[PDB]
């Protein structure tokens, strides 16, 4: 099928990447105020 | 508000620690800012069922790749030829010739070979056909979403359980083995009686007519009227083939004993009546305890009056309720100390008696399995013995311990490590002289001299179970013995036969070559527990540091003086023996993989006449079985196992990876870190992008941790391609 | 105990928990820990004396005559 | 079960354990104890006697009533552990 | 053979349980 | 017997193990010639290898299907001098050195100077005690009933609990 | 910060300080010592935590103990 | 406080100084006065001459500074060398003798901090203070 | 949401669909209506359940459903 084409890049690099860059924010987002 | 929340020191850390500390401190709830007993109960409960879900949703996951991209119903027609897919291959990064070498299993794309025994697993419980794995996917995907709602619903305000009932143990117990062990192993034993013997006879039992079909032909009237005989009538017989109904019987539940000869696997028809059985005993046990009613029993007042007299065990067991109804560490403990033995349990008994259909033959599936579940049975040991010594350092009272059977053991604890330093050195000594002087005679060409010492008990062990090549002649081996008499009628004529046929790795010949390597565990096992013992009865004090529960379980050390206080803090007792943790479960699995390669092969006298040295050992079992793996990829092409070669070198790069943690220690770091610091400051553009966490080097703990970590991880990935692909080269 | 003597220690975190040790002085007014008890088994430190209590203590064999 | 909710039994400084730790059998006489536990031990070695010794024990027929009574060997035991600890208590 | 349909309600019923681990994520984080 | 082994004087394998060392032997004397000292000492491998041979199956050793000794260490006595005798041997012998040791460290201990006395061992003392450790079970019996075997265990050190 | 405390078996060495080499000890009068003086950590948040202090204390077991802590800027020492 | 315009070491430059923290974060100085202009080692790698009379320098640590006043005390027996802390607002905090006199002289005017009244073994367990935000000392 | 809120207000069984009629009648008839409909839901549930297995095992109701 198409689904591997589809879902393996997508689960792999770009919804890792994301979340390595969602987590970097947060870690390094300082305290209120 | 800084990632740590849980910590507002590691948030007021301004290095590069933070990052690290609150990851590895994540989990560790009891230590965190403005905890309660009761919250952290709730948070373990919610947690708890997050991991269930996660459980479930990787088994349907292996359910659902096997359906859409396996070949189980190929598989099903010839389970002895083709071999069975895990899942397809979807990789921009292969050649042709990667794409070309690993279409294999009679399909037309990439393919993994599953080594699980997932596809003989689901063929003996009774799935034919990739619409019953898909719907068990979605079953267990339903089950996941449940436990998540689950598990998001009990922390709410109105269903957050309360600490007493959390703490009430009696019911739990009660509950956790009538209905969780017992009645789910009844319902096991109805699922075999109605679809898996059925199937295996070949009848297609499924949910729209499950309900007419009869498990039996006489129904429940046998079961009614007492003649529960009538369900051992007509066993299956000796020319059966597995799910055809040609010599197919109707026995549902029977004691035959021995194996199924076509599959080489337990009949079904046992496992059935096994499982009920044991569902009626656990059903039984769990009224023990004392729930609501007034009938039962009160578990703290069993254990204060257990104390033997004239103060023989102390106090006996005052106030081991109370430790551990209080501390979650020692249930902890206990818990995963139950659990690696029952792993080993399952790994030393799945190879002895097979319960699949064809997995005998399977020799891939056969040695990962036992790999694996070896290696987790290690794993789960370290860590009951870990969290003994956290629950020593965290949880212990010797006010509530006083003179208990618990503080004795801190009392003696000069002793017992003493004595187990005394049993692990004679061990060392004796088993590595009688291999160097086994290695020195065989290189000087005089293997006459060697010191071989036939395992006289275990040998006598076997004969009473029923061996006979022996000649002991003692117990079931004994023709007039009374045991053999009493057995004779119902399960002895079928284990008898299985036991003393040669085709089997049931009670496998032994002889000085297993004498010396079973000692050699010994010492390990005995190395390992030293370690560990001394680490939990020490974490509290020393001569030492006599105050080492004020620091904790894990600090780096008390510094320099006093002649140096390196790994001192009985986190290190862990991390040195994972050590030996690894290296004892290295010993056993080559052991079995030598010993069942050779047999396999037919080809026993190898292993009998050169496994009693070191040089035979390094060179008949991985010099000659590492061939095929490193072969995996060469200048000429390429194989399938290329994959299992590359990782053979990457296992290896972690695992002397490891080994700069282990050594270089952190000043050093620390001093390169800091000109890396000046350099960056100094450049010039390169400035303009500064960091926000000073970068610092790794603390010693983190590293100790990291290192250990990456000596693990290439002991498993440098061992796995070896045991299974040199296995799958040789087919034997 | 008194000078000269040999007592055992019985302060749980010293070195010389359960150890005999020959008393050297006894300080007077003030000396938390008067007792100063001599060793002849250094620490892991290397001292080979250290200051103790009178409850700390329990005598074994009076001084000499 | 609460903690609460337990009676004091540890009995370690006496040199016989208290009649509370009997449960139901607490106020059994010790006569009573060690008569039933003799009579209990009897019946289930004659039982396992009769099921496995006497006739080797045969899947198709298995009389039930003698692997009932083969349970009253582990009764027996404590029966008459209980008709000491009766006897200790003067009870 | 798994058909595409069959693989598209498992691909849903997965999407409803990546919502549910999201709000349990959450309820534990707080 | 015991085993499914049986003795090395009626085994095949162990014979052909023999000839073979024997034949090894043999070629590599090809190389050298008669008389001389390689040739004399050649002759003398070749008896010691039948001689060892020779006495392993006088000696009623077991020869299992490898065909090379095995020893059984269970208690029986047909097989007593594989490992009952040696054991006793080696304990007496044992127990001999470390009562030498103990003996020497108890007066060591007396001296004006025990610190030094271990580093730089009073040899005419020392053989004294190494002498006088001969009759070491019936010595350290009559210490263990004086109670002069054992420190109490109140006077040791001990951590804290 | 870590935590720097002095118990009461103190002597009044005054050894401790001078092995400090952050100036976070310092020797304030007693009435139990012989010596009349106990040391003192009233500059906790300048220690470091390489327990030169407790390498330097003579006592059977040590008089001055730190505990390592909430780590900051000073704590690790850090010249950036 | 602090003059800010004393004549400073005849020092080369080197690699070992503060590094873009001091200015934002803080800075230390220590100022001494010696008898003869010599050549000492500093706390970073290199060799000054201290100038006759008065000296100040800059650091980016109290231990680097406490580090050059052992030198200074052992070596060339100056013993006036008083450390500051410098923040970037220009506060400057006297730090190292802080009563006048070195820490190892006993004076009347210091009060006992992080005493404790009993042995270093009679502390309480970890289970004493679990789930309670106090700590064992 | 109204399930699992913490909506103070919110009565057991109140989801306002056809609450109009209560307004009208009284607090003691409101209790009585609302205990009327608990029995009938207690007798459906026991009920529905018996057809269910009647119609599983016999594949037929007794006085209704003759075939
Ligand atoms: C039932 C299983 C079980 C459970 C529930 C726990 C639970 C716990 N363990 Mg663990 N433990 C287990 C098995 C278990 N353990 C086993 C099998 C071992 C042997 C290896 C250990 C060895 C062990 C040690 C030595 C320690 C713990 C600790 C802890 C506590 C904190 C851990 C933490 O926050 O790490 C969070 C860590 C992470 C989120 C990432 C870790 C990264 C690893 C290396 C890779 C993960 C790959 C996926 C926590 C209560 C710690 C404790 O109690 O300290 C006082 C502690 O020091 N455990
Ligand atoms: C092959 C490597 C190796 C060897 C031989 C040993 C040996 C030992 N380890 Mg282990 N250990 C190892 C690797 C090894 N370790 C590694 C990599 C780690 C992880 C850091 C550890 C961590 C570790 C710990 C934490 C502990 C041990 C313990 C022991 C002892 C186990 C009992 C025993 O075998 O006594 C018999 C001894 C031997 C087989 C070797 C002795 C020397 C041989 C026989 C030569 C004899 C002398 C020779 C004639 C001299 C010639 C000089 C010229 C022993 C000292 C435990 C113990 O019991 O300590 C008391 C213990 O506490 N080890
Ligand atoms: C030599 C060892 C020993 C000794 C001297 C004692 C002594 C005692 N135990 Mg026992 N006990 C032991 C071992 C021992 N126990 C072991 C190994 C276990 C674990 C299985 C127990 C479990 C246990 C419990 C759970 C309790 C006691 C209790 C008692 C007291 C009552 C004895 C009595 O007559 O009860 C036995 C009386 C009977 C009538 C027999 C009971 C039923 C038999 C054994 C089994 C019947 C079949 C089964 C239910 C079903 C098949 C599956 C007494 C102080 C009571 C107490 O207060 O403890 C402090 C109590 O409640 N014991
Ligand atoms: C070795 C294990 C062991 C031991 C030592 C005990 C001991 C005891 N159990 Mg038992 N129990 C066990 C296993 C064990 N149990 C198991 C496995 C279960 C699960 C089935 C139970 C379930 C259980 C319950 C539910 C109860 C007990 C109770 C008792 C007490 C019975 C006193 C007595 O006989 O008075 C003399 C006896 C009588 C006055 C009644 C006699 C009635 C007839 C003769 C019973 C015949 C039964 C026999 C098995 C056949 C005693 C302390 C009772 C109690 O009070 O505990 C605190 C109780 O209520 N037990
Ligand atoms: C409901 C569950 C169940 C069922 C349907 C069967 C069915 C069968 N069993 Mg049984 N069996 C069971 C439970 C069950 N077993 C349990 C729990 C055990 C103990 C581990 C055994 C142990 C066993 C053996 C060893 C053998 C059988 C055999 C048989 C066959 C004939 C038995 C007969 O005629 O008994 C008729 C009996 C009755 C109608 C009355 C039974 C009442 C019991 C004794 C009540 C008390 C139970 C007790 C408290 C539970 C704990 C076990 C205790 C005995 C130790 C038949 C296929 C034989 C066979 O198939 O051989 C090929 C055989 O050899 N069974
Ligand atoms: C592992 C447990 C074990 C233990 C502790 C012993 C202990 C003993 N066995 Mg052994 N033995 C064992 C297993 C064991 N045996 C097994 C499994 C077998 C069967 C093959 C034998 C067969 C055996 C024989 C045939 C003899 C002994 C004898 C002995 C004694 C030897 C005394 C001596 O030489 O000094 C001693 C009491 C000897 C004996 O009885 O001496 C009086 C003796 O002749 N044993
Ligand atoms: C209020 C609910 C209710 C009512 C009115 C009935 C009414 C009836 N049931 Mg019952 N039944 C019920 C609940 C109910 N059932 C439930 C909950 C179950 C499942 C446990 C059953 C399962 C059941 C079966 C299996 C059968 C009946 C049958 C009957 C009939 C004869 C039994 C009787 O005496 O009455 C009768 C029409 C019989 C029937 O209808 O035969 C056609 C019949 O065979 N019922
Ligand atoms: C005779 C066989 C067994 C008799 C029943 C025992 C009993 O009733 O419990 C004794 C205790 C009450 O005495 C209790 O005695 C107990 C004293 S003590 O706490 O153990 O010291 C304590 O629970 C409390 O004082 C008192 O309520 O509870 C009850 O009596 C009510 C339970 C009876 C109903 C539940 C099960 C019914 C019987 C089970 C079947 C028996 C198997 C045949
Ligand atoms: C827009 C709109 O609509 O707004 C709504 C709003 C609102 C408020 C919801 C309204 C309402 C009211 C509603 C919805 C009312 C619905 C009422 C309904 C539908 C009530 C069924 C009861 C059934 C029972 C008790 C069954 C018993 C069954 C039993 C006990 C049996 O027969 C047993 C038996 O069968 C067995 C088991 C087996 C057989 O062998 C024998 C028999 C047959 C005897 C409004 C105002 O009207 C309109
Ligand atoms: C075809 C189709 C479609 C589409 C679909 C899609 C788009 C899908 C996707 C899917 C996906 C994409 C999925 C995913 C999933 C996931 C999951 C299922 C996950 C889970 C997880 C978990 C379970 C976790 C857990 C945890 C952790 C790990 C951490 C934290 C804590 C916790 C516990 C939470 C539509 C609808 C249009 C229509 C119909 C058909
Ligand atoms: C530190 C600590 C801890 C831990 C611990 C551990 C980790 C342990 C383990 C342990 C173990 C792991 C053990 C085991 C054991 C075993 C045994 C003891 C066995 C037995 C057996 C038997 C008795 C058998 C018998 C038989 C039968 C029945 C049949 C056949 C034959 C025979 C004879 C074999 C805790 C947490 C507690 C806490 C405290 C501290």
């Amino acid at each position: 099928s198409f689904l591997p084409s589809i879902l393996t890049p997508l689960v792999t690099l770009v919804f890792p990447g994301l979340c390595f860059a969602l987590f970097f924010v947060l870690i390094e987002q300082d305290e209120i105020a | 508000t800084k990632f740590p929340k849980f910590s507002q020191a590691l948030a007021q850390d301004p290095a590069t620690r933070r990052i690290w500390y609150g990851i590895a401190t994540a989990h560790d709830l009891e230590s965190h800012d403005g905890m309660t007993e009761e919250n952290l109960y709730q948070k373990i409960f919610a947690s708890h069922f997050g991991h269930l879900a996660i459980i479930f949703l990787w088994t349907s996951g292996n359910l659902f790749h096997v359906a859409w991209q396996g070949n189980f119903q190929q598989w099903v027609l010839n389970p002895l030829k083709v071999k069975p897919i895990a899942h397809a291959i979807w990789d921009p990064h292969f050649g042709q010739s990667a794409i070309k070498a690993f279409t294999r299993g009679g399909v037309s794309y990439p393919v993994n070979i599953a080594t699980s025994g997932v596809y003989h697993w689901w063929y003996t419980i009774g799935m034919r056909t990739n619409e019953d794995l898909y719907f068990g996917a979605l079953g267990l995907l339903i089950l996941s979403t449940a436990l998540l709602f689950a598990g998001w619903l009990h922390l709410q305000p109105k269903f957050r359980p309360g600490i007493a009932w959390f703490k009430n143990n009696e019911s739990r117990l009660n509950h956790h083995l009538s209905g969780l062990f017992g009645v789910s192993s009844l319902a096991w034993a109805g699922h075999l009686i109605h679809v898996a013997i059925p199937e295996s006879r070949g009848q297609h039992i499924r949910w729209n007519n499950f309900t007419s079909t009869l498990p039996h032909p006489e129904g429940l009237t046998p079961f009614f009227t007492g003649n529960w005989g009538l369900y051992a009538e007509n066993p299956d017989t000796a020319q059966h083939i597995f799910g055809t109904s040609e010599g197919a019987g109707t026995a549902i539940l029977t004691f035959l004993g021995g194996f199924h000869p076509q599959t080489q696997s337990m009949w079904l028809t046992d496992i059935a009546h096994h499982h009920l059985a044991i569902a009626v005993v656990f059903i039984f046990a769990g009224h023990m305890y004392r729930t609501n009613w007034g009938i039962g029993h009160s578990m703290k007042e069993i254990l204060d009056a257990h104390v033997p007299p004239k103060g023989r065990l102390g106090s006996g067991h005052r106030g081991l309720f109370e430790t551990i109804t209080d501390s979650l560490h020692m249930q902890l403990g206990l818990a995963l100390a139950s659990l690696g033995v029952a792993t080993s349990l399952v790994a030393q008994h799945m190879y002895a008696l097979p319960s699949y259909a064809f997995m005998a033959k399977d020799y891939v599936t056969q040695a990962a399995l036992y790999t694996h579940h070896q290696y987790i049975a290690g794993f789960l040991m370290v860590g009951a013995f870990a969290h003994g010594a956290i629950f020593f350092v965290r949880d212990y009272d010797p006010e509530v311990n006083k003179d208990n059977v618990l503080a004795r053991m801190l009392q003696h604890k000069e002793a017992i490590i003493s004595h187990l330093s005394w049993v692990s050195l004679f061990l060392g000594f004796h088993t590595l002289g009688l291999y160097i002087h086994n290695d020195v005679c065989v290189a000087f060409g005089t293997p006459e001299k060697q010191i071989l010492f036939e395992p006289v008990f275990a040998q006598f062990i076997q004969a009473a179970s029923g061996k006979a090549l022996y000649g002991f002649d003692v117990l079931l081996s004994s023709p007039t013995s009374v045991a053999t008499v009493a057995g004779s009628k119902i399960w002895l004529p079928g284990w008898v036969e299985a036991i003393n046929s040669g085709k089997n790795s049931l009670f496998l010949t032994i002889g000085p070559g297993d004498f010396l390597i079973h000692h050699a565990i010994a010492l390990a096992l005995h190395t390992t527990t030293l370690i560990l013992v001394k680490g939990a009865l020490d974490a509290r004090g020393s001569k030492l540091m006599p105050d080492k529960k004020d620091f904790g379980y894990s600090f780096p050390c008390d510094g320099p003086g006093r002649g140096g206080t390196c790994d001192i803090s009985a986190w290190d007792a862990f991390y040195l023996a994972m050590f030996w943790m690894l290296n004892t479960i290295g010993w056993v699995t080559f052991y079995w993989h030598w010993k069942h390669m050779t047999i396999w092969g037919g080809n026993a006298a190898a292993f009998n006449e050169s496994s009693t040295y070191i040089m035979g050992w390094l060179r008949d079992y991985l010099w000659l079985n590492s061939s095929p793996l490193i072969n995996g990829y060469n200048a000429f092409g390429m194989n399938a196992q290329a994959v299992w070669a590359w990782m053979f070198l990457f296992g290896h790069l972690i695992w002397a990876t490891g080994f700069m943690f282990l050594i270089s220690w952190r000043g050093y770091w620390q001093e390169l870190i800091e000109t890396l610091v000046w350099a960056h400051e100094r450049t010039p553009i390169a400035n303009l992008v500064k960091w926000r966490d000073k970068p610092v080097a790794l603390s010693i703990v983190q590293a100790r941790l990291v290192g250990l970590a990456h000596f693990t991880i290439g002991y498993i990935f440098t061992y796995a391609p070896f045991v299974i692909a040199s296995t799958t080269g040789k087919f034997s | 105990i008194s000078r000269g003597s040999v007592v055992r220690i019985m302060r749980p975190e010293s070195y010389w928990f359960q150890e005999c040790g020959s008393v050297a002085t006894i300080a007077k007014g003030g000396d938390r820990y008067p007792v100063v008890v001599r060793f002849e088994k250094v620490n892991y430190a290397g001292v080979a004396t250290n200051n103790f209590a009178m409850d700390e203590l329990v005598e074994v064999e009076a001084p000499p005559a | 079960l609460d903690r609460s909710e337990a009676a004091d039994t540890w009995w370690g400084d006496k040199d016989y354990p208290s009649s509370v730790v009997l449960g139901i059998g607490k106020d059994v006489p010790s006569s009573i104890y060690g008569v039933t536990s003799a009579i209990a031990f009897s019946v289930g070695a004659y039982c396992i006697a009769q099921s496995n010794i006497i006739n080797i024990l045969s899947g198709s027929t298995v009389n039930g009533f003698y692997v009932a009574g083969a349970l009253l060997v582990p009764y027996s035991w404590g029966l008459h552990v209980a008709a000491w600890i009766q006897k200790q208590n003067g009870k | 053979m798994i058909t595409d349909g069959q693989i598209f309600v498992a691909l849903c019923i997965a999407l409803t349980a990546a919502i549910l681990a999201i709000g349990l994520g959450r309820q534990l984080y707080v | 017997d015991v085993s499914g082994l049986t003795p090395c004087k009626d085994s095949a394998v162990f014979k052909r193990r023999l000839d073979g060392s024997v034949k090894k032997l043999n070629s590599r004397l090809a190389n050298y010639t008669e008389g001389t000292p390689a040739y004399i000492a050649l002759e003398q491998q070749i008896e010691q290898t039948k001689a060892r041979f020779a006495k392993y199956g006088e000696k009623g050793l077991l020869c299992g299907a490898d065909g090379l000794p095995h020893l059984i260490a269970d208690g029986r006595l047909d097989h007593a001098g594989e490992f009952i005798i040696p054991g006793f041997g080696f304990l007496y012998i044992a127990g001999w050195i470390g009562w030498a040791g103990r003996s020497y460290l108890q007066f060591s201990k007396k001296t004006d100077k025990p610190n030094e006395n271990e580093i730089i061992i009073n040899v005419p003392v020392a053989l004294g005690m190494m002498a006088g450790a001969f009759i070491w079970p019936l010595a350290a019996w009559k210490e263990l009933i004086d109670g002069k075997l054992l420190v109490p265990g109140d006077e040791i050190t001990v951590s804290p609990r | 910060s870590h935590s720097v405390r002095v118990y009461d078996t103190c002597i009044g060495c005054t050894q401790c300080v001078r092995a400090c080499p952050c100036d976070v000890l310092e020797m304030v009068p007693w009435d139990g010592c012989k010596a009349g003086q106990i040391a003192s950590a009233p500059r906790a948040e300048d220690c470091i935590g390489c327990k030169r202090c407790e390498t330097a204390c003579p006592t059977d077991f040590l008089s001055v103990r730190v505990y390592l802590g909430s780590e900051t800027t000073r704590s690790l020492g850090l010249s950036y | 406080l602090l003059n800010l315009q004393i004549p400073s070491p005849t020092f080369g430059g080197s690699t070992g100084g503060w590094l873009r923290a001091a200015e934002i974060e803080e800075k230390y100085a220590i100022t001494w006065t010696s008898k003869k202009e010599q050549i000492f080692e500093m706390p970073t790698s290199g060799a000054a001459i201290m100038q006759k009379g008065e000296n100040l320098l800059y650091l980016a640590k109290k231990e680097q500074c406490l580090a050059l006043g052992t030198q200074l005390r052992t070596l060339f027996k100056i013993s006036d060398y008083k450390i500051y802390r410098i923040f970037p607002n220009s506060e400057v905090q006297y730090l190292h003798p802080k009563d006048g006199v070195f820490p190892e002289k006993l004076n009347e005017g210091r009060v006992g901090v992080g005493n404790i009244g009993y042995s270093i073994g009679k502390n309480p367990n970890p289970v004493n203070v679990k789930f309670t935000g106090k700590n064992t000392f | 949401r109204i399930v699992f809120g913490n909506d103070p207000n919110y009565v057991v069984g109140d989801h306002g669909f056809g609450s109009n009629f209560l307004k009208g009648k009284s607090e003691a008839q409101i209790a009585d209506m609302k205990l009327k409909e608990l029995n009938n839901g207690r007798l459906a549930m026991i009920a529905v359940t018996g057809m269910f297995f009647q119609i599983s095992i016999k594949g037929n109701l007794w006085p209704i459903i003759d075939g």
